[PDB]
C-alpha cells in the first residue's frame, strides 16, 4: 500500500530528471527486495550522478550496498573490489563520527568478512571477525558466524561455545537461540531432548516462530519409520506432526517446508498417490529444495517408476555440496532391477564405497548385487566363456563379504545372519557354475569345428579361383 | 604456466588414482593411471605427449590407488578387491596379486626403497606387505576407526596416517611405533604428503583446511583455507617448493608452501578431479577427475 | 531377488539455515 | 494414467528465426528436472507465453484420469473427469517421427519425439529414458499450464 505507490512513483521520475540525485536511491531502496539488477542499474547511474555537479566521491554506504548486491550475485571479485573502496571512502569520511562512518566500517567489514567465507578464505574472515569484536564485543552476527565457521569443522568446538555465548550475551536473540538447537540436530540421540532446548523461546515474545515450530515438526518426523506404529505410537506421532503441520498450514499457507511435511507424513502413512500432488505444488513453487527431490522419486519407485526417478536422483547431484551423498544412491538402489540397474548399480555403489568403504550396508548392497548378476548369467545361460569366468570370482568375492559382515556383531538394527542362506545359494552356485563350465567348454568346442568348416570351404573357393584361372 | 597437455577421454570410467614416476627409469617417460573401469593405463608420456603403453586389468573392482616403485621400474595396484597386484611395466605385466583378504585393503605405498607396502585397513592397523613376498610382514597397529591416507616420508625415516575422521599418527619407520598421534582435524583426511626434506606434512580433510604440520618437532605450522568442496589430493612440487591440491569441486588449486598463497588454480576438468602429481622438478603436473580425461599442467 | 534392497526409508526434511545476507545501509 | 511425458519447462527463447506466423510463436524451453529440450509451436493470440516464463507440460495418450483410450472424435458434450480441467493450454496431435543417436549396433541413447498437432510442431528431444511412451502414428495431447 506504500510499496507498490512508491514503484508506481519511482517509475514516475525514473525516465524524468527534474535534476534527479536521489531517485535512483530510493529506486534501489525498495529494489533489493525485489529483483536485484534494478538496483544495480539504479546504483550505476547513482555512482555518476554524484560527479557531474561535482566530482563528489560516491559515499560508502552506496558502494557497500552494490557490493552487497554483487554478494548474491556471481560478482563476487568487483564485490570485494567495492567492499575495499568502501572501507576508504569511510576512511575519507575521516571526520563523520554523526554519520559514524565508524560503525558503517564496521558493518562494511562483516559484510567483506562474509564475502571472504564465500572466497572461502576463512583466515581472513577470522581476521575481520576478530577485529570487529574485540572492538566492539557487543555485536552477535560477527559473533555466531565464527561460530558457524568452526560448526562447518564441528559441533564440540568453540562453535557451541560462541554460539551459547551470544545466548549469554543476548538470549533473546532468537536466531543465535534456533541455532542451538541447530548444533543439537546433529546429536539426533538428542531428539526428544530437543522439546526442551526448542521451548525456551517459546515465549510468546518470540512467538510466532515458523522456523522453531517446523524445526519441531522436523525433529518429531525424524521419530517415524520405527516397528513402533502399529503399537499406535508412530500414528499418534504421524498425527502430532500431522497437528504441527496444521497449525503452520493455518498461520501461513505459503510456507513450503510446512507442506513438505504434510506430504511426507501422508507418505509415511501410505498415501503415495496422494503425495506426488502436494509435492507438485512446492515443485512449481521453488525447485530449488533438495527435500523435495528425494520424495517424489520415492513415489516414482513406489511405482517403480525408475526411468522418472534416477534421473531425478541425479538432478538432485547438480548441486555443488558432496560428490558421492550417501543416502541418495542408497534411495537410487531400491528396486532396481534392468541392466543398468544392476551394473551401473554397482558402479553407483563403488562410487559410494569408495568414499564410504566403513558401511556394513554398503558392503551387503554390493554382495546382493553382484549375487543378482552372478544369477542373471548362469541359469538360462547359455552365454559367454569370459563372463561366467568373471562370475566365479564375482560370486567368491560375493562370498567372502558374506562371511566378513557375519563376523561382524553391529547391523543396521537388524542382524545379518542373512548372509548364510547367501551362502548356501553361493555354494549350489558353486554346482551350478561348474555345470555351466563344460558348457563353455562346449560352446568353444563347436566354434572350433565351425570355423574349421568355413576354412575349408573357403579353401574350395580358392580351388574355384585356380579353375578359373587355368 | 598452463596447461600443456588434456588427454580426452582417457578411461572408460572415472580414474581414482595417478602414478607419475619421477626417476630416470623410463618413469618420467610414463604415467599410470588407476580407475573404475578396472584398466590400469600405463600412459607413456613420450616426446612430450602422451601415449598408452599398457592397459593393464584383473583388478575386479575400481581401483583406488596406483603407485610408481622410486627405486624400481615396476608399479602396484589396490582396490576393493583386496588383491594387490603388483605389476611389471616394461612389459606390461602383472608380477603378482597380493590377497590382502578377505576386503582389509585400502590405499598402497611404494617405499623410498621400495621394499615395504603400507596400506590402510577396516581395523586401524596399517598393514606392511614385502614387495618380494606379498606377505604381511606386520601390521602397524594404532587403533582408531579406519585408516583413509598414508605416506612415506622420502628420505625413508618416517610414516604418517590419516585416518576416517581426522586422526594423524606420526611413525618411526626404521622401528614401526608410534610417535605422535596428532587430531588437528575432525572429518575424514584422504591425502597427506611428507615433505621432500621429510620435514612438513600436509592435511587434506574434508573442510577445505590444509593444516601444515611440522614433522621434527610434530606441532602445527599452520592451517591454510582452501577450495569450497573437500580436498582430496596433494603433492609437493618436489623441489619442496610448491604443493598441489585437488578437491571435489571441478577445481585444483596451486599453493605455495611458505606463504599460504594459490599461486594458481587450475578449473579446467568440468568434473570433480581426484589425484595430483608433478614433474620431477614441478614443471608438468598431472591431474585426473571423473571428467575420465587427463589434463597436464605446465607450471614453470 | 527373493526380496529387494534394504533401507531404511524416510520420508525426511531439512532445513535452511540463517541466511546472513550483507546488509544494506 | 495414460501420461507418456511430465516436466517442468523454462522458456529460453521465443523465436529465434524470428516471427514467421503472427498467431503462432515458436518456443525454444529447457525443463530442469530431466534437461530435455523442447521446440513447441503455441498459439500464442490465445495463450500468450513471454520470455523466461515456466510451465509444467505433460504429454499424454488420454485426457481421461482413469486409463481409457480416446476415439480421436469431438465430444464437447463430455461430463467425465478429463485431466485438461487441470490444465490451461491443451492440445492434440499426433507423432510423426522418433528419431536418435542409435548406430547399426547400438541403441539410442537420446531420443527426440516429434509431434504435430494440426500443424502446430513440436520436437522433445532427450535421453532415451524419458521418451518410451512415445510410437510414431500415435495421437497424444499437451496439457500444458503456466506457473509463477
Amino acid at each position: 500500500e506504500k510499496r507498490d505507490i512508491a514503484k508506481g512513483h519511482l517509475k514516475k521520475v525514473t525516465e524524468q530528471y527534474p535534476d534527479d540525485v536521489e531517485a535512483w536511491i530510493e529506486l534501489a531502496q525498495i529494489l533489493e527486495q525485489t529483483d536485484i539488477q534494478g538496483a544495480l542499474s539504479a546504483y550505476g547511474t547513482a555512482t555518476r550522478i554524484l560527479q557531474e555537479k561535482v566530482q563528489a566521491d560516491v559515499p560508502p554506504e552506496i558502494l557497500n550496498n552494490v557490493g552487497a548486491l554483487h554478494f548474491r550475485l556471481g560478482n563476487l571479485g568487483e564485490a570485494k573490489k567495492y567492499f575495499l573502496a568502501s572501507l576508504d571512502r569511510a576512511k575519507a569520511e575521516a571526520e563523520h563520527d554523526e554519520h559514524y562512518y565508524n560503525a558503517i566500517s564496521v558493518t562494511t567489514s562483516y559484510n567483506l568478512a562474509r564475502l571472504y567465507e564465500a572466497m572461502c578464505e576463512f583466515h581472513e574472515a577470522e581476521k575481520l571477525y576478530k577485529n570487529i569484536l574485540r572492538e566492539h564485543p557487543n555485536y552477535v552476527d560477527c559473533y555466531l558466524r565464527l561460530g558457524a565457521m568452526a560448526r562447518d569443522k564441528g559441533n564440540f568446538y568453540e562453535a557451541s561455545d560462541w554460539f551459547k555465548e551470544a545466548l549469554q550475551i543476548n538470549q533473546d536473540h532468537p536466531d543465535a537461540w534456533s541455532l542451538i538447537g541447530n548444533l543439537h540436530l546433529a546429536k539426533q540421540e538428542w531428539g526428544p531432548g530437543q522439546k526442551k532446548f526448542e521451548r525456551i523461546l517459546k515465549q510468546p515474545s518470540t512467538q510466532s516462530d515458523t522456523y522453531s515450530m517446523l524445526a519441531l515438526g522436523n525433529v518429531w518426523l525424524q521419530t517415524l519409520h520405527q516397528p513402533t506404529r502399529d503399537r499406535e505410537k508412530e500414528k499418534r506421532h504421524q498425527d502430532r506432526a500431522l497437528a504441527i503441520y496444521k497449525q503452520v498450514l493455518r498461520n501461513d499457507a505459503k510456507n513450503l517446508y510446512a507442506a513438505n511435511g504434510i506430504g511426507a507424513v501422508l507418505a509415511h502413512k501410505g498415501y503415495f498417490r496422494e503425495a506426488r500432488d502436494v509435492f507438485a505444488q512446492v515443485r512449481e513453487a521453488t525447485a530449488d529444495i533438495s527435500d523435495v527431490w528425494l520424495n517424489l522419486a520415492h513415489i516414482y519407485v513406489e511405482q517403480k517408476q525408475y526411468i522418472s526417478a534416477v534421473q531425478m536422483y541425479e538432478n538432485c547431484l547438480r548441486k555443488f555440496y558432496k560428490h558421492q551423498n550417501t543416502e541418495v544412491v542408497l534411495y537410487l538402489a531400491r528396486a532396481l532391477f534392468k541392466c543398468g540397474k544392476l551394473q551401473e548399480c554397482k558402479q553407483t555403489l563403488l562410487k559410494a564405497r569408495h568414499v564410504a568403504p566403513s558401511d556394513t550396508v554398503l558392503m551387503f548392497n554390493v554382495a546382493l548385487v553382484l549375487q543378482r548378476l552372478a544369477t542373471s548369467v548362469l541359469k538360462d545361460e547359455k552365454s559367454n566363456l569370459k563372463e561366467v569366468l568373471n562370475a566365479v570370482k564375482e560370486l567368491e568375492l560375493a562370498h567372502r563379504y558374506f562371511s566378513y559382515l557375519s563376523k561382524v556383531g553391529d547391523k543396521m538394527r537388524f542382524d545379518l545372519a542373512l548372509a548364510a542362506t547367501e551362502a548356501r545359494q553361493c555354494s549350489d552356485l558353486l554346482s551350478q557354475a561348474q555345470y555351466h563350465v563344460a558348457r563353455a567348454r562346449k560352446q568353444d568346442e563347436e566354434e572350433r569345428e565351425l570355423r574349421a568348416k568355413q576354412e575349408q570351404e573357403k579353401e574350395l573357393l580358392r580351388q574355384k579361383l585356380l579353375k578359373e584361372q587355368e | 604456466y598452463g596447461i600443456l597437455f588434456k588427454q580426452e577421454q582417457a578411461h572408460d570410467d572415472a580414474i581414482w588414482s595417478v602414478a607419475w614416476g619421477t626417476n630416470k627409469k623410463e618413469n618420467s617417460e610414463t604415467v599410470v593411471t588407476g580407475s573404475l573401469d578396472d584398466l590400469v593405463k600405463v600412459w607413456k608420456w613420450r616426446d612430450e605427449r602422451l601415449d598408452l603403453q599398457w592397459s593393464l586389468e584383473g583388478h575386479q573392482l575400481g581401483v583406488v590407488s596406483v603407485d610408481i616403485s622410486h627405486t624400481l621400474p615396476i608399479a602396484a595396484s589396490s582396490s576393493l578387491d583386496a588383491h594387490i597386484r603388483l605389476w611389471d611395466l616394461e612389459n606390461g605385466k602383472q608380477i603378482k596379486s597380493i590377497d590382502a583378504g578377505p576386503v582389509d585393503a585400502w590405499t598402497l605405498a611404494f617405499s623410498p626403497d621400495s621394499q615395504y607396502l603400507a596400506t590402510g585397513t577396516h581395523v586401524g592397523k596399517v598393514n606392511i606387505f614385502g614387495v618380494e613376498s606379498g606377505k604381511k610382514e606386520y601390521s602397524l597397529d594404532t587403533r582408531g576407526k579406519f585408516i583413509l591416507s598414508i605416506a612415506y616420508s622420502p628420505d625413508g625415516k618416517y610414516l604418517a596416517s590419516g585416518a576416517i575422521d581426522g586422526i594423524i599418527n606420526i611413525f618411526d619407520i626404521a622401528t614401526g611405533k608410534l610417535l605422535h598421534t596428532l587430531e588437528g582435524h575432525a572429518m575424514p583426511i584422504r591425502s597427506l604428503t611428507f615433505s621432500p626434506d621429510s620435514q612438513l606434512l600436509v592435511t587434506a580433510s574434508d573442510d577445505g583446511y590444509i593444516k601444515i604440520y611440522d614433522v621434527q618437532h610434530a606441532n602445527l605450522a599452520g592451517t591454510l583455507s582452501g577450495h569450497a568442496s573437500w580436498v582430496l589430493n596433494v603433492a609437493f612440487c618436489p623441489d619442496d617448493t610448491h604443493f598441489v591440491s585437488s578437491s571435489s569441486d571441478k577445481s585444483v588449486k596451486v599453493w605455495d608452501v611458505g606463504t599460504r598463497t594459490c599461486v594458481h588454480t587450475f578449473f579446467d576438468h568440468q568434473d570433480q578431479v581426484w589425484g595430483v602429481k608433478y614433474n620431477g622438478n614441478g614443471s608438468k603436473i598431472v591431474s585426473v577427475g571423473d571428467d575420465q580425461e587427463i589434463h597436464i599442467y605446465d607450471c614453470p | 531377488e527373493r526380496s529387494g534392497v534394504v533401507c531404511r526409508v524416510k520420508y525426511c526434511n531439512s532445513l535452511p539455515d540463517i541466511p546472513f545476507d550483507p546488509k544494506f545501509i | 494414467a495414460g501420461i507418456l511425458f511430465e516436466d517442468i519447462f523454462d522458456v529460453k527463447d521465443i523465436d529465434p528465426e524470428g516471427k514467421k506466423f503472427d498467431r503462432v510463436s515458436r518456443l525454444h524451453c529447457e525443463s530442469e528436472s530431466f534437461k530435455m529440450d523442447l521446440i513447441l509451436d503455441v498459439n500464442i493470440q490465445i495463450y500468450p507465453v513471454d520470455l523466461g516464463d515456466k510451465f509444467r507440460l505433460v504429454i499424454a495418450s488420454t485426457l481421461y484420469e482413469d486409463g481409457t483410450l480416446d476415439d480421436g472424435e469431438y465430444n464437447p458434450t463430455d461430463d467425465r473427469p478429463s485431466r485438461a480441467d487441470q490444465f490451461e493450454y491443451v492440445m492434440y496431435g499426433k507423432v510423426y517421427r522418433i528419431e536418435g543417436d542409435e548406430t547399426s549396433t547400438e541403441a539410442a541413447t537420446r531420443l527426440s519425439a516429434y509431434v504435430s498437432y494440426g500443424g502446430l510442431l513440436m520436437r522433445l528431444q532427450g535421453d532415451a529414458n524419458n521418451l518410451h511412451g512415445f510410437e510414431v502414428d500415435s495421437r497424444v495431447y499437451l496439457l500444458m499450464k503456466k506457473l509463477a
